[PDB]
């Protein structure tokens, strides 16, 4: 059985700009099996409000899904994706890089 | 939309 | 232009806790329209795109009980797949199934599409001909012996030549505007000193749709395969697409650099360079 480890992109809908909505995108592909949990981090908390696409795949058979929260970034707020999968020993953590 | 596939593996 | 319509199943017994959990989704081109879950509260059929809602009543209700029905034969494949692979009742596995048909800019079938993997592995494909199979071990080739028995691949034949292609041009009719849409990419090369022998230049493309795209670094018109940084492309959440290309190049070499990007969109291929 193939396991595959999920890639994690963050990023967000538009280019940020502080103090201007917005939304926070974890972008999660290429793992097996689809088995997951993503959270999305303000601070290092838990983000509640967290929408989530629909489970697709790939060609290949792996799976990807969106994950997103409506966000306002401002100069001294971080963030970032936490994952979860039976192909990580602890959380996978990628903190959002703002600076295009 | 969808087939309708009852055949098994 | 050329158009088509997929629908990706995913399946994932849970022995001893009864059945197993069948999710659906469809597509055409690289907008999702429908969605299934079984595990849902209430599990229907539920539009994803604005251009479905239209289907009447007996759409939703028909293709809700057909995914029901498509679980409970999953079900039975997935305990058949255990036996062929002599798998132990305590884990769970996986069936995908992924079906549909291309159409070209006139409405002719182009490609028609129907296979399946198990535990995240090819295990059958229909062929190309729509008349034979391809399996991956001897496991698939007890199906393929069932299926060429039964004559399987003539029913498949049958909706990859009728109705897949109709109601893909329904569709394609009811959503032209959002559909038939190339939106181009929008662009920008950015610049970030690294050190003062070094800088990244990065090649954005943005709120793009469908979502292929070619982004390229060349210097002096040669591509750089091994120094470039890609991304998987990936959706900004608004029904369009991102993604960035980056090198690292020598400072003060910058001008010798541009990022080269193909979209169907695009009226002609982009040329990017960086102005300070």
């Amino acid at each position: 059985m193939i396991q595959r480890t999920p890639k994690i992109q963050v990023y967000s809908r538009h280019p940020a700009e502080n103090g201007k909505s917005n939304f926070l995108n974890c972008y999660v592909s290429g793992f097996h099996p689809s088995d997951i949990e993503v959270d999305l981090l303000k601070n290092g908390e838990r983000i509640e409000k967290v929408e989530h696409s629909d489970l697709s795949f790939s060609k290949d058979w792996s799976f990807y899904l969106l994950y997103y929260t409506e966000f306002t970034p401002t100069e001294k707020d971080e963030y970032a994706c936490r994952v979860n999968h039976v192909t990580l020993s602890q959380p996978k953590i990628v903190k959002w890089d703002r600076d295009m | 939309r969808p087939i309708i596939r009852p055949a098994t593996l | 232009g050329s158009h088509s319509m997929r629908y990706f199943y995913t399946s994932v017994s849970r022995p001893g806790r009864g059945e197993p959990r069948f999710i659906s989704v469809g597509y055409v081109d690289d907008t999702q329209f429908v969605r299934f879950d079984s595990d849902a509260a209430s599990p229907r059929e539920e539009p994803r795109a604005p251009w479905i809602e239209q289907e009447g009543p007996e759409y939703w209700d028909r293709n809700t009980q057909i995914y029901k029905a498509q679980a409970q034969t999953d079900r039975e494949s997935l305990r058949n797949l255990r036996g062929y692979y002599n798998q132990s009742e305590a884990g769970s596995h996986t069936l995908q199934s992924m079906y549909g048909c291309d159409v070209g800019p006139d409405g002719r079938l182009l490609r028609g599409h129907d296979q399946y993997a198990y535990d995240g592995k090819d295990y059958i494909a229909l062929n190309e001909d729509l008349r034979s199979w391809t399996a991956a071990d001897t496991a698939a080739q007890i199906t393929q012996r069932k299926w060429e028995a039964a004559r399987e691949a003539e029913q498949r034949r049958a909706y990859l030549e009728g109705e897949c292609v109709e109601w893909l041009r329904r569709y394609l009719e009811n959503g032209k505007d959002k559909l038939e849409r190339a939106d181009p990419p929008k662009t920008h090369v950015t610049h970030h000193p690294i050190s003062d022998h070094e800088a990244t230049l990065r090649c954005w493309a943005l709120g793009f749709y469908p979502a292929e795209i070619t982004l390229t670094w060349q210097r002096d018109g040669e591509d750089q395969t091994q120094d470039t940084e890609l991304v998987e492309t990936r959706p900004a959440g608004d029904r369009t697409f991102q993604k960035w290309a980056a090198v690292v190049v020598p400072s003060g070499e910058e001008q010798r650099y541009t990022c080269h990007v193909q979209h169907e969109g695009l009226p002609k291929p982009l040329t990017l360079r960086w102005e300070p």
